[PDB]
């Protein structure tokens, strides 16, 4: 067992106002089944793209979830991730510079 | 690589416990079992890949299954009923895709044992119009008066068994026809050269093994237990 | 039900050839395999075929195989007595001891004997242990006469049955009658047999 | 010198429940997807048939529409063989395919692991174990090694079909792989640690320095490379400073895509 690794990222630089896409990327764990969520201000995101599940030289689990948003001075965003090798949901918070 | 099943043949009653078994000197990890029903091919009970696994297969309802080594793996059936009347194969195999097969073993499992009973066997002789027409001499051997219809008719000559010039009934004609549980009879004949049936010091012997009962089955009834044996008829030769 | 075989059954004289079919929906298909079971006995191998177009032979017995049609054959020169069996067509979906065999109904192939000197008669046989009780031997009939059942009841009537004296390479049709209740004269009268047969005394 | 790659992804929860999710690599670019609810292999690209004719590809992918069936079965099998030793649930990954080199020259691999362990390959004219793999595997080996048809197709697989199919795809997608897209840049904080981000750059080398004149700031702290999804990448170097020391620092960047005019971004 290994516990995932989550790191959130914008693909274009970040300007209020300004549409974007919020990147979420999930590696290094094992089983493969788990779940993903992206949240805006806690509440869950509706239309969340998923790319297909893959695997590193190490055999070891990563995928990218992504979705469109438009950061704004009040709302915060977040990648929410349940595993099995992790007691509670393990939740990473964007940075606001990534 | 030889395979062996036990017993060949068996008649039992509804409720018995019935145990089919399977030895195998091949050290063959892998054993199946089957069952042949005609109007259908052979179709997979249970099966074991070594000594303490015992997998479901295709049909395993009814039957349970015990491999306790690598040489021996059983087929159980705890409440035998009607349905599981067939004949079972047995077959082993190494880590390759043949399947060494077994000579197979009839189960005939009826509602109740009070018709069962053995045959009486006579032996009829050469007529000697036949030995001087054609230089040949027909014995005939004939089982009566014996339900259910598992049997053996085989033909000895000098304590060997003798397969040329042999030629046995299909299948055994009922004595009773209208009736629901009636008994059977059953015809056999050995051909030989008339020198042969002249020559004194040969015996000829008609052996009918009944299969029947068991010494653990019970008999309510006044008349001797019909137990699975042995009836035979026997005449020498005669110039 | 992966394994069709083609002809249900079939009859056939002594000499003659016959093909047998089978077509298979299984899938993957490693091998292919044809069985000979006599009655009573268990299963005797004839040939295993196992390429894309495959072709063997097991002297009188030769076989096909056609992956791409799944479809085999086997052919059978020159019968004898002894194929009298039913033939049973396997096909095992993989190379290994993983997996299933896949069986086929069979094809119940029944071969009618060439009798080439007919001799028909009917004998009156006597028992060992008791001269009173006797059994009436129609014999040395060819393959043309039926045996039919008994008209009576309490009189009892065997099929025809055929006999190989393997050691002379000689052959006979032969079927019994008896009665408790009746003589050899008047025991084969409910059957269409030979006018030219021969009861003695 | 690129790779090919046929990763294999299989879950077995229980005795009954599985699935097989495959994808397919070129580089760091996907050519197909198999999804366990798909019943047939799915392009991510316009080239991925490769070179190959239509009626090539069928029986090809007819191939792998049996052998993901029949993979399933085996391996639930094995685990049949082997009980009570091993058990449920059981994650099989496969990693197939073959790298390509100038010239004629080739080398085929198919590397297997048993949760998360690579512990199996086909080499030569076999499945073996490899250094470290636990001895029990001998009896699935031993009979994976019976079934001589799966040995001579996989032979034929890596040898001939994976090399030739590969050139066809390099040919046929050559102008999606020789791609050059620029990265854009941007700066952020958060003792304090400056962020240079950059992102939508292809292919996948690039350089990122912290700056001050022309003297290379060697605390510069190199992240990893993260994908976006419109297949660029993403990365962030990072420097630690004291507060009110960021007066002269710059980001400087170079790519292929941008061709000598490099971005540099002052604070
Ligand atoms: C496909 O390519 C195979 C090799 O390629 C590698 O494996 C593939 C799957 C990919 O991973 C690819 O990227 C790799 O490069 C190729 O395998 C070769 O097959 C031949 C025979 O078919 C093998 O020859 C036999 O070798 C044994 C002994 O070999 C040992 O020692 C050598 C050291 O030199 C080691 O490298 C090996 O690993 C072994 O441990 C011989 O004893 C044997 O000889 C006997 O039989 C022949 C007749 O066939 C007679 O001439 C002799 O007198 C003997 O009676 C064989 O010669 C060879 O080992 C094997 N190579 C490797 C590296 O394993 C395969 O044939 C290709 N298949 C097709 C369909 O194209
Ligand atoms: C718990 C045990 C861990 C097991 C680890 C083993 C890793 C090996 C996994 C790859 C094995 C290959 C799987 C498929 C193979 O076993 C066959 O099932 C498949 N190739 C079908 O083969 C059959 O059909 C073929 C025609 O395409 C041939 O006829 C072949 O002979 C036949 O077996
Ligand atoms: C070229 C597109 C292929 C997509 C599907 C590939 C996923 C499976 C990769 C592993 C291949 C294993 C080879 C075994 C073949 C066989 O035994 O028939
Ligand atoms: C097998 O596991 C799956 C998913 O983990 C579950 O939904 C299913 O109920 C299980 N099946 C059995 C027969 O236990
Ligand atoms: C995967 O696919 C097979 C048939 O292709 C199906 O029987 C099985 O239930 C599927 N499993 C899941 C979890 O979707």
């Amino acid at each position: 067992q290994k516990t995932p690794q989550i790191q959130v990222y914008s693909r274009h630089p970040p300007e209020n106002g300004k549409p974007n896409i919020l990147n979420c990327y999930v590696t290094q764990f094992h089983p493969p089944h788990i779940e993903i969520q992206m949240l805006k201000n806690g509440k869950k995101i509706p239309k969340v793209e998923m790319s297909d599940m893959s695997f590193s030289k190490d055999w070891s689990f990563y995928i990218l979830a992504h979705t469109e948003f438009t950061p704004t001075e009040t709302d915060t965003y977040a990648c929410r991730v349940k595993h099995a090798s992790m007691a509670e949901p393990k939740t990473v918070y964007w940075d606001r510079d990534m | 690589a030889a395979v062996t099943q036990s017993p060949r043949n068996k008649v039992a009653v509804t409720g018995g416990k019935v145990t089919l078994s399977c030895n195998q000197t091949n050290n063959h990890n892998n054993m199946y079992w089957y069952r042949q029903d005609t109007g259908h091919g052979l179709r997979l009970i249970h099966y074991s890949y070594g000594a303490g696994s015992t997998e479901k297969g295709d049909i395993p309802d009814g039957y349970k299954a015990s491999r306790p080594s690598q040489e021996n793996f059983s087929l159980i059936l705890e409440l035998a009923t009607p349905s599981q009347t067939s004949v079972y194969f047995c077959a082993s195999g190494d880590e390759g895709y043949t399947q060494y097969f077994g000579p197979g073993t009839r189960l005939l499992v009826l509602e109740d044992l009070r018709n069962v009973t053995p045959p009486k066997v006579s032996l009829f002789e050469p007529s000697k119009a036949e030995i001087s027409h054609t230089q040949k001499a027909t014995l005939v051997c004939l089982a009566t008066g014996f339900y259910p219809d598992h049997v053996e008719l085989s033909w000895w000559v000098n304590g060997k068994e003798v397969h040329s010039g042999v030629c046995t009934d299909p299948q055994p004609l009922k004595e009773q026809p209208a009736l629901n549980d009636s008994r059977y009879s059953l015809s056999s004949r050995l051909r030989v050269s008339a020198t042969f049936w002249q020559n004194p010091r040969n015996h000829f012997r008609c052996q009918v093994q009944f299969y029947g009962l068991s010494e653990n089955d019970e008999w309510t009834q006044d008349r001797a237990k019909p137990v699975t044996q042995i009836v035979s008829a026997e005449a020498w030769g005669r110039a | 039900t992966q394994v069709e075989q083609s002809p249900q059954s079939l009859v056939v004289r002594q000499g003659e050839n016959c093909v047998l079919q089978c077509n298979y929906s299984v899938t993957p298909d490693n091998h292919l395999r044809w069985f000979k079971q006599d009655t009573g006995k268990g299963l005797v191998s004839l040939t295993v075929l196992v390429d894309q177009k495959d072709k063997t032979s097991n002297g009188r017995y030769s076989a096909t195989l056609d992956k791409d049609a799944k479809h085999s054959t086997l052919h059978i020169t020159a019968t004898l007595l002894d194929d009298t069996a039913t033939y049973i067509c396997v096909v095992g979906d993989r190379g290994s001891a993983l997996g299933r065999l896949h069986f086929g109904a069979g094809t119940q192939l029944i071969v009618i004997p060439d009798i080439q000197n007919p001799d028909p008669a009917v004998y009156q046989l006597r028992d060992s242990k008791s001269s009173d009780k006797s059994v009436c031997l129609f014999t040395d009939f060819d393959s043309q006469t039926n045996v039919s059942q008994s008209k009576d009841s309490d009189v009892y009537i065997t099929d025809k049955c055929v006999l190989d004296m393997r050691s002379m390479d000689f052959k006979s049709n032969s079927a019994v009658a008896w009665s408790n209740k009746f003589a050899c004269a008047n025991a084969f009268n409910n059957s269409i047999i030979p006018e030219d047969t021969f009861f003695p005394s | 010198n690129y790779t090919f790659r046929c990763l294999q992804m299989s879950s077995f929860a229980n005795r009954s429940w599985s699935r097989t999710d495959s994808v397919v690599w070129l580089g760091d670019l996907q050519t197909h997807r198999w999804s366990n609810d798909s019943a047939t292999i799915s392009f991510t690209k316009p080239w991925s048939q490769g070179k190959l004719s239509n009626q090539q590809w069928e029986k090809l992918q007819h191939m792998f529409q049996v052998y993901r069936v029949s993979f399933t079965r085996d391996i639930q099998e094995l685990v049949k063989m082997m009980s009570p030793k091993e058990d449920y649930p059981i994650e099989i990954q496969l990693s197939a395919g073959c790298e390509m080199y100038p010239g004629n020259a080739s080398e085929s691999f198919l590397h297997v692991a048993f949760q998360g362990k690579y512990v199996v390959r086909f080499w030569g004219t076999s499945w073996q174990t490899v250094p470290g793999a636990p001895s029990w595997l001998d009896l699935p080996i031993k009979v994976l090694n019976a079934d001589q048809g799966t040995s001579a197709t996989v032979q034929m697989l890596l040898n001939d079909t994976c090399p030739l199919f590969v050139r066809g795809l390099l040919e046929a997608g050559k102008s999606d792989l020789e791609k050059q897209e620029k990265p854009v840049a941007w700066l952020s904080s958060v003792h304090r640690q400056l962020v240079c981000h950059v992102s939508g750059f292809y292919p996948k080398p690039v350089w990122v320095m912290w700056m001050r004149g022309d003297q290379e700031q060697q605390g510069t702290h190199r992240g990893d490379f993260l994908p976006n999804a419109d297949e660029t990448w993403y990365l962030q170097a990072t420097l630690d400073v004291e507060a009110g020391e960021e007066a002269g620092l710059a980001c400087r960047v170079k790519h292929s895509s941008l061709g000598g005019q490099d971005i540099i971004l002052y604070w």
